[PDB]
Parts: structure tokens; sequence; C-alpha cells
């Protein structure tokens, strides 16, 4: 239930923080698919995280991993 | 003359996590550790999304893997 | 599709990889569909084993496969598969130096069955590039001959080869090929 | 010359820790099988008749010449 901030000002919509995220991956690549809600979006050319409200993420790292010029910090402190 | 047996091995009682790789692997049966913990884990693999190896990255003792992928002309429709 | 990991179905019973389906079965149910739709032209046919000694063999048995299917559609055909280029498939023999013509066997086969239809894939004796869709034979050729090659893998779908090869007239096997195609159009009776 | 025994040897490094001619590879530990598995390597550059490492092994997997 952390918190992921996009610095949008270096967002190049790589979209590889979109299909990396393994709570966006549940609905489409899973057996009966659990929960279809999605963290990121890439909405004008940068990732938008639909996840307002911190409930989704997991801290898994895979998005702040994928990035190729790092701009996902990942807060692992309560919000 | 006989045997060798050259110097001393210990195991750092406060380190252990009680994996059991050194005792299921040592070659003379000469380890003797317990598990702390008894019950069972499941996994159910048809709910993995794939590119999540975060168990894997984070298990301590190492009991998770990804299964390999077969070659082809072995694949055997599974 | 084998060859989309690198191998290749040197026969008709063999499984394709992960699939565990057969050169056999997928040609019989494409002949049931096509068949069962009336489409107007049958299933053409390319076969396997293409460009080996021996293969007449191979090629008896992909022909087998029609023994029990009649072309229902309301455009006249008689077919129900066309084998294609069978002067590739009509070789015989274990080797280069020991291959001889298969095309009295396949064109007694044909002129017993009436539902197969044929063309022969007469080589004229010059320079060529070749191009099938298959991959392994192109992929053989190149190692044969050491000239260019191209591959065009599709994905879920085919394959590709296009290799140039010399039909030179100074070669027995290219003058074997060249004879192969008269034979299978001379023995035709109809 | 060397040989060993791949049937009796459970990759003990007590044979290549030795001689400077025995290098024993483990490849890595995975509990895909979950045992050890690995190679041992003999160059020639480096031996002698020492036949000291045939009864250092524990098990009797190594004969040499
Ligand atoms: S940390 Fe993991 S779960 Fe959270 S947004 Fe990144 S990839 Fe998705
Ligand atoms: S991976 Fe990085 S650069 Fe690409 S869309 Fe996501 S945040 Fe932007
Ligand atoms: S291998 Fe596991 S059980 Fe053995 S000493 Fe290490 S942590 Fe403890
Ligand atoms: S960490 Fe492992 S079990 Fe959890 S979602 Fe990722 S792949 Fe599946
Ligand atoms: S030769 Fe003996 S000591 Fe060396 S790896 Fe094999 S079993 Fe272990
Ligand atoms: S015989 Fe002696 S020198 Fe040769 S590998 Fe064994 S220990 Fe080393
Ligand atoms: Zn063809």
């Amino acid at each position: 239930a952390f918190a992921v901030h996009v610095n949008m000002e270096r967002c190049t919509g790589c979209n590889n923080c979109v299909v990396a995220c393994p709570v966006n991956a549940l609905e489409l690549n899973t057996v009966n698919p659990s929960s279809t809600d999605k963290i990121y979006k890439v909405i004008n050319g940068d990732a938008v995280i639909l996840d307002v409200k911190h409930e989704l993420c997991a801290g898994c790292g895979i998005c702040v991993d994928a990035c190729p010029y790092d701009v996902i910090q990942l807060s692992g402190q309560p919000p | 003359v006989g045997q060798k047996k050259l110097g001393n091995v210990n195991i750092i009682d406060e380190d252990c996590c009680t994996c059991r790789w050194c005792a299921i692997n040592c070659p003379t049966e000469a380890i003797t550790v317990n598990k702390i913990f008894e019950g069972e884990i499941t996994f159910h693999a048809e709910k993995c999304p794939g590119g999540c190896s975060t168990c894997v990255d984070v298990c301590p003792a190492n009991a998770i893997y990804l299964p390999t992928p077969k070659p082809a002309k072995d694949m055997k429709g599974q | 599709e084998a060859w989309a990991w690198g191998e290749n179905c040197t026969t008709i019973n063999d499984p394709v990889p992960y699939f565990d389906i057969t050169p056999a079965e997928i040609v019989k149910g494409l002949i049931e569909t096509n068949e069962y739709l009336g489409l107007p032209h049958s299933v053409h046919i390319h076969g396997n084993n293409l460009g080996n000694p021996g293969n007449y063999k191979d090629t008896l048995d992909t022909l087998r496969l029609a023994e029990s299917y009649k072309a229902k559609n309301k455009f006249g055909r008689e077919q129900v598969l066309h084998n294609t280029h069978i002067q590739f498939h009509s070789y015989k023999g274990t080797s280069w130096a020991d291959f001889e013509s298969g095309a009295k066997e396949i064109m007694d086969y044909v002129n017993a069955n009436k539902n197969i239809t044929c063309d022969i894939g007469q080589v004229t004796l010059d320079e060529t590039t070749t191009m099938t869709a298959d991959g392994p034979f192109e992929y053989h050729l190149n190692q044969l001959n050491h000239i260019k090659w191209a591959n065009v893998d599709v994905e879920l779908e085919t394959g590709s080869g296009v290799v140039p090869y010399i039909y030179d007239k100074n070669i027995k096997v290219c003058g074997i090929q060249w004879a192969i195609g008269l034979e299978l159009a001379l023995y035709a009776k109809d | 010359e060397f040989k060993v025994d791949d049937e009796k040897c459970t990759k003990c490094g007590i044979c290549g820790n030795l001689c400077e001619a025995i290098n024993v590879l483990h490849k890595p530990f995975s509990p895909e099988i979950g045992k050890v598995e690995g190679e041992v390597i003999w160059d020639e550059a480096y031996c002698d008749g020492c036949n000291v490492c045939a009864e250092a092994c524990p098990s009797e997997a190594i004969k040499v010449t």
C-alpha cells in the first residue's frame, strides 16, 4: 500500500513501467484474474499513477528497476 | 594413517535459519539442524503474473525457484 | 513452426513442439474443413522431407491422406488436394551419389487416384533464387552451397527462406533434377 | 592418467583444495534440483604422481596414474 512518485519532467513515455508492474500484469496474464485495477497508464506521454489512494502497490521495485532513465522514486515510509 | 580432519567447523547458532540446505546436502550426514516452524506452504502457479520474481529475490532460504523452461522437442504439450 | 525453434518435421508422423499435433492430423483437418465449406480450390499442399533423396516414400505417405474424401462444391473440381512441385518430392535413393528418380512410382499412384491432381516443378537449368515459405529446406540448401540466405519468420503463422542457387548443366544432380520433371509429365495418362 | 568417478563423487572441495591442478566448479545452487552438482577439472600442467588426493577424497572417487 506504498506510494510511488513519477518525475514527469524526465518521463519519456517508454511504457516499460506499465508493462512491468506485476499489479498491472494481473488482468491479462493470470488465470481467473483477481483484481483488474492498474497503477500506471501513459497519458499524454508521461506515466500517470491511477493508484491515487495508495492501495495496490506492493513495494516490489519491478517498476523502479524497469524505467531506463531512473525517474520513479519508491517511498517505503507511510505517506 | 587413518584420518586427517585438519581444523574445526561449527554453525553460528544465532545466524542459522534452519533452512537445512547444509544438512540435506552434507556429504557425511554430520549436521543436525531442526526447523523452528512446521506447517505447509502452497504456490498456485496459475496466478503469478509472470515477471515478478520478488518472492524469489526475497526468500531467505532460497526455497523458491523459477522452474526452468524446457527446450523444444521436450516440452511435450506441457 | 518447429523451425521457429530450429527443428524440422522430417516425416509425416512426428509431433510439433509443444502442440503434439502431427502433419498427418493437420492435413486431414484442413481437408475436412475445406471440403466442408466447399471452397473453390482444394487444399494446395507442399509436403514434407522436401529436397532430399529417398522422399518418394514420404510423398506417397502424404498423398495417401485423401483416400476418404469427395470434392463437394457448386464449382466443378475433382481434386480434393493438390500436390505441388512434385519433381521436388519425387526423389529416390540415400544421398546425392546414389540418387535416382521416383517419378514412375509417384505417377503410378497419381494415375491410380482420381481425387489427386498435381503439377510439375520442371527445372529450367539456369541461375535462380529459390523462395519457399519453409525455413528448414532453405537453411539446408544454404549449408550445402555456401551462398546468401535470408530468413523471415512471421508471428504465429509461417516461416520463409530465400537462397540463390545454380541449376547448372555441369552437375549430375541438376541433370537428374531436370530429367525428373519430364518423366513425371511424360508418364501422365491423364 | 587422471580419472574421476562422477558416480561416487559428492563434489566436496577436499580434492580440489589440495592440488593446484584440480579446480572444482560448483554451478549455481538452485532449489530446482535441491542438490550440489558441478564438475572436477584436472590440468596436466600442474600434476605429479603424488596421489595424495586419491585418498584425501572422502569417497574413492579418484584413481590416478
Ligand atoms: S512497486 Fe511493484 S506493485 Fe508497486 S507500482 Fe511498482 S511494480 Fe507495481
Ligand atoms: S518507465 Fe520511466 S520513463 Fe518510462 S513511462 Fe515509466 S516513468 Fe516514464
Ligand atoms: S545452510 Fe541453513 S541450516 Fe545450515 S547453517 Fe546455513 S542457514 Fe543454518
Ligand atoms: S512475487 Fe512471486 S508469487 Fe508473488 S506475484 Fe511475483 S511471481 Fe507471483
Ligand atoms: S574427488 Fe573426492 S573430494 Fe574431490 S570433489 Fe570428488 S568426492 Fe569430493
Ligand atoms: S595426484 Fe597429486 S598433484 Fe596430481 S592432482 Fe592429485 S594431489 Fe594434485
Ligand atoms: Zn513449395
